[PDB]
Formats: structure tokens, C-alpha cells, sequence
């Protein structure tokens, strides 16, 4: 139905800013919100039909040590969204404690926008894992949202903290945030910063402005994932239907990101299907096997093309299977958006549940285990000591992520009547 | 104004409520279309409290 | 044509997610008066924001039988009345068969509603991490997945292929036969034919197990596990029956691929 | 029929001055009263067709410690209205006693203008609650008007005394005046000073001239409420018809003010209806439920728009209902006035009977109860002592306002065969 998007932290407000600018350019609206003459669509998914003839998005603006949020303030896209709810770092414990002491009025801000829309489908959190500003406050707000409203969906667009990096408390912060992600979320969309960094340094020759270009990538992915909700189809006009097939069980709810053009700066469905199935057109970079894949395509699609393409995908076997059942790559067709640039006219994206992300999890667990065994990299942060003098939350998070790795490896098995 | 008043008023109230229910009920079978009843009782109490079919 | 595609075959969105969703709150002892089903379509068209057009006017939603028997059965027809100078082209015998294929699609939405019920009843428990939680949702997910791939099959045939044709046949006697072939492909590609009656017959069995799986929600875990395994045996048989009925189609080549994908 | 408007106190003469200036600019008259060439209307509701070809309004000019009334004197709108009846503070007891000793000739002034017009519909009192100058004299004159003429209507446009305020006898004054308002009035229109202050500090960035801008707001509301009387419609061309539906019983006669543009410094009926129903486009800021709402709209209204808008208002349920009966928001249509500024071409206002004003009443009762329990905030005013040495009128007013709160809460119930 209707989605209320939450943005917090400098990185989260950055990706929310670029996503809102992307949807402003995509739909027929000005940066003030002035209606265009070209706009089967919907403008009520992220947008309220708001009360000065501007389709003002329902966005929660949160700031914590604002630097780039000031630049968001003096901007032409501050006439698109500002319901005036801006209310005030480098650690998970500091952001968690600061979010703890002021949960009341920001929950009232959440309540205001929850009363704002007529219907609700989910809460999409613009979040950065171990980003300092987003960290801690994001995990605490995740606890507040999932506890306060058990009837709705929680989505968290997340990065994986590896940017070729100094912060040595970052494995502890990412471990605690990942504990919150596994326990207090219905679905998590995870990307790798190093993968998008490699793709960006590949397609161009940029080295310094990597942040802004990564923002372009995640905003394009976020628009592409909700195109089937924003444009009326037949299925996944609600979030829970797209969330349902990829997630077989409440512990494996972490989804890989794919999108078959890495380019927007002739083509058929058959070629982009075989181009999608390689792990180097995946923007997230023993037996490793997908649980379930779902692909959504948008373009000038001949309906016979998806049919024989799926034929070729079967008898080639270029996708990793699921042992305990059928749960396979599903072909979904969506409408080509108005006022999008005419490159890669047939363009598809995929969301997939893969066991290969367990490797990235255990790598970060190994980094945490190294710094935890050495006992020289807690740095004695005062909020970390005052929050937990015994630091048993790190042990609990380690246990939870170990159970997560075991359940991943158990889902890898042909028997998943053996658990972890 | 509380006792003989109530006695005269309540037979008027019973007759008026009867004469209101049967009209809104006999219009509710006819299907704006059903907007005529819908506007007359926005609350939905005495609109048809003695349903027919 | 592009209006009945939106309503009678459902291409308008948060319209299928609104009309059937409001109707299925009653299911029966309710949905008997034609005063709540006669009004709910007019509330669904506002809730889609592509409705209220004068072509979504004269959409009559009425039953031809009163059910005194949720229930997966349906006897509801969504109709349209064609005006005079277009009645020589489209007759109101064609629109009745649009209602006929509508009825099976509406019965299909009844599955993803009862599965939505049992997924919502379990959702309020979680926080929760019990054995009984994860291993029960494990059963649900395969069952909803069955419906979404057979829904993808219908969501290929009746909407993508057969809509590309009958736009290459409008690019006066010919218009009537063009429309009569456009209609004729939908029941044939839909597998509602008597030819594909044995492959349709097992779908009802799966559907009855889905309603019983919704009925239960703990000490009766083994009952639900038993029903899930009986469902999986029935699907393992359907995968061979669909293959056997290809010796007897181009459109059926989708379904064996849809129902199982890399598992024998 | 014809309305005779009474103004008294500095705040009441201020709002009457701005209202008369507003109706002078609205209708086709000069500040002298010279007829224009553009003026379905009526100019006999507030205006007498007076005897020098100036439509002189029937206004009673009362002064008590005049400061701003002197500025009203040397003004171009003193050629519009002056039937020469000006006759001479900071307390309710002082204004009450001063009004008591001279009731005769001011009643003769009332009798003169009552003989002046051919017909009469009501007496509209420009009044300020606990304004010092308006207070006491206004309550005493309310007693004189309702006792002397039982066949006519009494209206009192009133403010709620909360201006972020020093006067500590103000709860006593407001309590005694509210006793008079409940017992000696047919209908009361109440506004909040803090609500209009918040709206004014919102729409502009004014802090110091808040009084004059609030005067603009109440004058616009007073013109908007009597537009349906001043311009011939089909209903509410008399006051008692508009008064009838909102007031179900003689105790609940206090009406909230709404007006859907807060702006005059494209649009449809449907949007302004949903924009009206929020409590933050209301200019007055447990289960709280309206008794009855009435909205009046003025503009280029398509007649199908009010129909489907009321459809949407029903199935959305964005208005608070009445348990014991049907009494709902009623759509009224009025004519767009000549020579009004062309912003918000479709513009509506609402008057509503809500139980939420009981909260404001019990807040002021709690302030009175605090100062009354402490017994240090009567200040020993000599007129307060000489008027009532036993101060039993405060107890009687407290009893009456307690019965009022109980009747409010009883009307909130599904049974209103239980009284208070």
C-alpha cells in the first residue's frame, strides 16, 4: 500500500536525499512538487498527496552532527519534502544512548506520519552499518519500531562495512547492529561497499568522489526495487509479496542485490538473463547455493522472450539451486518508467537469498574475534563502558551471529530438519 | 417539564422513530443509488436496525 | 479492451488487492445481500486511483446463486454492459465469459488470502525465536510459493502473450472474429478446458489442503507437518501429469517448468 | 433578519473596528459610506440604510479607559459608523460594578438602536474574556440583554484567556464570566488566543504585532460566518438556523472555529474537506467526539464535488461522531463575495460543537482551583471584596462549570439519558 521512508545519519540522509531526488526526476513533479502534464502509475506509495499541490514524501528527517544535512537544507529538494520534524555520532554506543534518552518525541514524529497516511505497508530505513552517525541510533530505533508496531513490515537498506579502510571499534559496532538486524527486522537488503567501489572504479576512473557515485547506485536500485509497487502490476504491489518468496524462514532474511545493466551513462531478455546470473554482475561481491532468486524486468519485453529465456536458464543450470525444496528465480515484468534515459531498453534487476553472504558475515566475525582476543581495540569508549560494564551484549551478539551462520550452513544442507 | 413533558414526548418519540425506521428501511432496499439513505443517516443508527433480507 | 484488461482480468493495482480483500472479510452467512457486494466495487475504484472513469461505469457485480454452504467456492460474476453502436461489435455473450475466467482468478486470490491469514496470525507472536515458530513458517512458505508460481503462469498467459495478440489484429466482420479469437485464447491458455481437466483436478486438492492448513494454528504441529507432506506428494504427482499432457501444447510448456525447477 | 452588533472594551472595540473595516472593504461602500457601482446580496443585515446615503452600521460604541478607541475616533471609518452613543477596566468586579451603576442610559442606547431597525435577529457581542476592559461590564450587560429581551438571540464572540502570560485574578474573572456565558447566552463562539498565536507565528515570523494580526483572523472569521446571512441563500439567512443544528441542548452551546485556508496572503471541495477535518487546521487548539459539525463553503463549486467529497468523508471516517444520534458535518454552499482577493478560490469554514473544549475549561478550572486553594491570588481587590464579601459567587460559578463539565462528559457517553 503506502510506504513511509525513514532516513537517519549522514550516510542515510545522503542516500535518502539522492533517492528522493531520483523519484522527483522520475515522476512528473518539480523540486517544489509542481504537477507535470505526463503524470498506469501510482503517486501514493512514497508520496502523500499533500496539501499545497506538492506530492510531499512522507520522510522522517533525523540529524546527528549534521554537515551534509545542512546542504540538504539549502536545496531545491527541500521544497519537495519538509514536514518540519528535524530533531537532533562516531560510535554505536553513543548513538544508541542518544537515541535512548529522546525516544519519546521522535516516536511522536513517527506517530504523526503514521497518522498522516491512510494505509501503511512498511517502514524502509535508510541506514548505514557502522557508519558512526547511523549506527546505534539506527539499531535502537529498529528496536523501537519492531516492538511498537508488530503488524507492519520493517525494511533496512544496509551497506556492508568494508571500504578498504582509522576505526577499530567498527567490528564491535557492526556486530551489535547485526544482532539487532537479525532479531528486530523482517527483511534486510544488504550491499557491499567494496563491491560498489570496484564497480565504480571499473566503469569510470574515479577514485575520490566514490561516495556520491555509490549513492547514485543505491538510489537507482531502490527505485528499481519499488517500481513494481509504484506502478500497478499484478503482484508485488505490496511489499510482503516480494518479501515472501525470497525469505523461507525468519532467520534467513538477508537479500543480495543484482541489476543487469551496470550502465545507464538491441537487447533482449535472454541475454540479460544470462548476463544477470554471473556473480560479477552482482553488486554484492565449499557449496554455496541460493535459497531463492526473484528477478524483475522492465522494458519493451516480448512475452515469448521470458519463456524461452527461462527454458535456457533451466537446461544450462547457471543459477545455484535450493536442496530442500523448489524455490527458484521468478520472472516478473514491470512497466518502463516515464522520463528515464533510453539506454538498456530491456533492463532487469534481481533480489536473491544466497548463502554466500555467510562468508562475509564470518569474515567480519573473524575480524571481531581477532580484535576481541587481542583486547586492545575496544579503545575504552566511555559510552561503551557505561552502556555495558560487563560487555555481555558482545557475547550475546556473537552467539546470535553464530546461530545465524549455523542456520545458514544448515540451509545449505539437503536436510533442513537439522537446525542451528 | 420533566414528568408530564416526558410522558407526552416519549409517545411522539416512539412514533417518530417508527416513522423514521420504516422510511429509511424501505429506501435501503432500493439500490446517488444508496447515497440517499447514506446521507440522511451518516451515523448509521435508525438507518436500518430491523434489516429486511 | 484496455479497460476490461484492468478490471475483469485485473491489471489495475491495489484494485485486485482491494476488491477481493474487502469481499473476503465476509467469508457463508454473509455476502448474501446485494447491498454490500453491490457497493464494494464503487469503493474499490476510488482506492485504485485509475478508476472512476466512465468505462468503469456500468460495471455490475452480482451473483447468480446464493451460497448457503472461508470457502474456496465462488459464484460471482463481474459484468459490463456495452452501449448500442459498439454492441454490433462486442456482444454481451463475450462479457459473460470474461466473468467466467474472472471467477477462477478470484478463487485464486482466495488462496493468497487464507495463506495471508495464517501468515498474519503467526506474525503477532514475533522477539520470538522458538522451534515451533521457525519450523511452522517453513511449511507456510512453500505453500505460498506454489500459488505464486502458478499465479506467475496465469500472469504470463492471460495477460502478456494474449494481449500482444489482438493488438496485432487491430493494427467490420473481421473485428467481431478478432474479438472472438481474443476471447477464445484465454480459456485455452488458462487450462480451464475439458482437455486440461486432469491437470486442473489436482489444483483443487492442493487448495483444500491450504484451507485446512489455515484452519489450524503447540501440540498439533505433527498434524500440520503431515498435511504439508501430503501436499508435497501431490505436487510431485502434478509435475508428471503436466508433462504427460504435452504429448496431447505450446502454452502448457510453461507449467511443468513453473511447478518444479530443478528438482525431479 | 437584521443584526445589531455590540462592541465594548478595548479588545472588543478593536475586533469590532477591524470587522467593520472588513465589511466596508467587502461591500460596495466607501469609508464614508458612499455607494459603489458593483453593489444576489443584502446590505441590511449589519447595515442600516441610513439617512445620508451611508449604509451606517448599527453599532453600540462603548468605552472604558479608552486608548485605542481614541484612535478609532480620528479615523476614516468614523464616518461609516457613529450614531453618537459613546459613553464611559483591569478587573471583572470593577467593570461589573461600573456597568451596574449606569445600566439605565446604556439600556436606552440599546433601546434606541432596537427601535432603529425594523426587524431583529440577534445581538452579537464583541467580547474578550478576562480582557480587563471587556470583563465584568460584558458579563453584566449579558445579564441585562438576556433578562430584558427573552425573544431574541444572544451571540458572544469570545477568546480563551491563554496568551502565554502579570494578572493572577484572571482565572477568577474568566470563571465568573464563564458562569455568565453558560447561564445568560443562547450561543457562544469561542476561540483560543494561543492557537491563533501559534498559527500567526507559523504563517509569518511576527512576534510583536500579534494582536493586530489576530484581529485580522477573527474579523475574517466573523465575515465568513455571516456571509450566508449577508448573501441570500436557502438556509441560514437567519441566525437561529445555523445556531440550531450545532447546539443539541441549552448547556452545550460553545462552538469551535474552523476555516480551511489559513492563507489569503486548482483547489477543489474534496481536498479542502479533508484539509478541514484535521485538528491543526482548526483555529482552536480519553474519547473526544464532536456533537455536530457544520461547514459552509464559498467559491466556484461544482455541485458534484460536495457529493463525492461527502462520500469520501463517510468511508474514511475522518470526523468524530456523535454516539446518541445522528448529527454530522453538513455541507452548505454560499456565494463568493465581490471584491475579495482571489486566493483559495474554493474556500470553506466550519463551526462545530466538540467535547474537546471541556479539556480547556477544566484546565482553566484547575488553574482557578490551584490559586483558590493557595488563597494568595485574590490580591484583595477592593471591588471584589465589596461586590461579594463572602465570595460565594466563585463557588456558584465553580458548581455551574462543574455541572457543565459533567454534562459534557455525559454527552460523550452513548447514553445521554444520564445527566449532570
Amino acid at each position: 500500500r503506502e510506504i513511509i521512508t525513514l532516513q537517519l545519519g549522514q550516510c542515510g540522509n545522503q542516500i535518502g536525499f539522492e533517492f528522493w531526488k531520483q523519484l522527483c526526476a522520475e515522476h512528473g513533479i518539480s523540486p517544489e512538487g509542481i504537477v507535470e502534464e505526463f503524470a498506469t502509475d501510482r503517486k501514493d506509495v512514497f508520496f502523500y498527496q499533500a496539501d499545497d499541490e506538492h506530492y510531499i514524501p512522507r520522510a522522517v528527517l533525523l540529524d546527528l552532527e549534521p554537515r551534509v544535512i545542512h546542504s540538504i537544507l539549502n536545496s531545491p529538494y527541500a521544497k519537495l519534502y519538509n514536514p518540519e520534524n528535524i530533531y537532533l555520532g562516531n560510535n554505536w554506543a553513543s548513538g544508541f544512548s542518544q537515541g535512548e534518552k529522546i525516544h519519546e518525541d521522535i516516536f511522536d514524529i513517527i506517530d504523526r506520519e503514521a497518522d498522516g497516511s491512510d494505509s501503511l505497508e512498511g517502514f524502509v530505513l535508510c541506514h548505514s552499518i557502522a557508519g558512526g552517525t547511523g549506527s546505534g541510533l539506527g539499531s535502537y530505533l529498529l528496536e523501537r519500531l519492531n516492538d511498537r508496531y508488530p503488524k507492519k513490515l520493517v525494511q533496512t537498506y544496509s551497506v556492508f562495512p568494508n571500504q578498504d579502510e582509522d576505526v577499530v571499534v567498527q567490528p564491535y559496532n557492526s556486530l551489535l547492529t547485526l544482532k539487532r538486524l537479525t532479531q528486530n527486522a523482517d527483511c534486510v537488503v544488504v550491499l557491499d561497499n567494496t563491491a560498489l567501489n570496484r564497480i565504480a572504479t571499473d566503469r569510470l576512473h574515479i577514485q575520490n568522489p566514490s561516495f556520491s557515485q555509490i549513492n547514485q547506485l543505491v538510489s537507482t536500485i531502490m527505485s528499481a526495487s519499488t517500481t513494481t509497487l509504484r506502478y500497478p502490476g499484478y503482484m508485488n504491489n505490496d511489499l510482503i509479496g516480494l518479501i515472501a518468496s525470497l525469505i523461507p524462514t525468519p532467520r534467513l532474511h538477508f537479500l543480495m542485490t543484482g541489476y543487469t545493466p551496470l550502465t545507464t551513462d538491441k537487447t533482449t531478455v535472454l541475454d540479460v538473463m544470462r548476463r544477470l546470473l554471473q556473480p560479477k554482475n552482482v553488486m554484492v561481491s565449499t557449496n554455496h547455493c541460493y535459497i531463492a532468486i526473484l528477478n524483475i524486468i522492465q522494458g519493451e519485453v516480448d512475452p515469448t522472450q521470458v519463456h524461452k529465456s527461462l527454458q535456457r536458464i533451466r537446461e544450462r543450470k547457471l543459477a545455484n539451486f535450493i536442496p530442500w525444496g523448489p524455490a527458484s528465480i521468478q520472472v516478473a515484468l514491470s512497466r518502463k518508467s516515464p522520463y528515464l534515459p533510453s539506454a538498456h531498453r530491456v533492463s532487469g534487476l534481481m533480489m536473491a537469498n544466497h548463502t554466500s553472504i555467510s562468508s562475509l558475515f564470518e569474515r567480519t566475525c573473524r575480524q571481531y574475534d581477532k580484535l576481541r582476543k587481542r583486547e586492545a581495540f575496544l579503545e575504552q569508549f566511555r559510552k561503551e563502558d557505561m552502556f555495558k560494564d560487563n560487555f555481555d551484549e558482545m557475547d550475546t551478539s556473537r552467539e546470535i551471529v553464530q546461530q545465524l551462520i549455523d542456520e545458514y550452513h544448515a540451509a545449505t544442507r539437503p536436510d533442513y530438519i537439522s537446525w542451528g | 417539564l420533566v414528568s408530564g413533558f416526558e410522558a407526552t414526548i416519549n409517545k411522539f418519540d416512539k412514533n417518530f422513530s417508527a416513522h423514521l425506521l420504516d422510511l429509511l428501511a424501505r429506501l435501503s432496499i432500493y439500490s446517488g443509488m444508496a447515497s440517499v439513505i447514506s446521507r440522511l443517516d451518516f451515523n448509521g443508527f435508525y438507518t436500518e436496525r430491523l434489516e429486511r433480507l | 479492451y484496455e479497460a476490461l484488461r484492468h478490471f475483469l482480468l485485473m491489471e489495475d493495482g491495489e484494485f485486485a488487492q482491494s476488491l477481493s480483500d474487502l469481499l473476503f472479510e465476509k467469508l457463508p452467512g454473509e455476502l448474501l445481500n446485494p447491498l454490500v457486494l453491490n457497493s464494494v466495487l464503487s469503493k474499490a475504484l476510488q482506492c485504485s486511483l485509475h478508476g472512476d472513469t466512465p468505462h468503469a461505469s456500468n460495471l455490475s457485480l452480482a451473483l447468480k446463486y446464493l451460497p448457503e454452504v472461508p470457502d474456496v467456492l465462488s459464484c460471482l460474476e463481474l459484468r459490463y454492459k456495452v452501449d448500442w453502436p459498439l454492441n454490433i461489435v462486442i456482444t454481451e455473450g463475450c462479457v459473460s465469459k470474461y466473468s467466467g475466467v474472472f471467477s477462477f482468478l478470484l478463487q485464486l486470490k482466495l488462496m493468497m488470502w487464507a495463506l495471508k491469514d495464517v501468515c498474519f496470525h503467526l506474525k503477532r507472536t514475533a522477539m520470538a525465536g522458538s522451534v515451533q515458530f521457525r519450523q511452522l513458517q517453513l511449511f507456510k512458505h512453500e505453500m505460498q510459493h506454489f500459488v505464486k508460481v502458478i499465479q506467475g503462469y496465469i500472469a504470463n498467459q492471460i495477460l502478456h502473450v494474449t494481449w500482444c495478440e489482438f493488438r496485432a489484429r487491430l493494427a467490420l466482420e473481421e473485428i467481431q472474429r478478432a474479438h472472438a479469437e481474443y476471447l477464445h485464447k484465454a480459456v485455452f491458455r488458462g487450462l480451464l478446458t475439458e482437455k486440461a481437466a486432469p491437470v486442473m483436478n489436482v489444483i483443487h486438492s492442493i487448495f483444500s489442503l491450504v484451507l485446512k492448513f489455515r484452519s489450524q494454528l503447540h501440540p498439533n504441529f505433527a498434524l500440520m507437518q503431515q498435511s504439508y507432506n501430503t501436499f508435497k506428494y501431490y505436487s510431485h504427482f502434478l509435475f508428471k501429469v503436466v508433462t504427460k499432457l504435452v504429448n496431447r501444447q505450446p502454452h502448457l510448456e510453461d507449467f511443468l517448468l513453473r511447478i518444479n525447477f530443478n528438482n525431479y
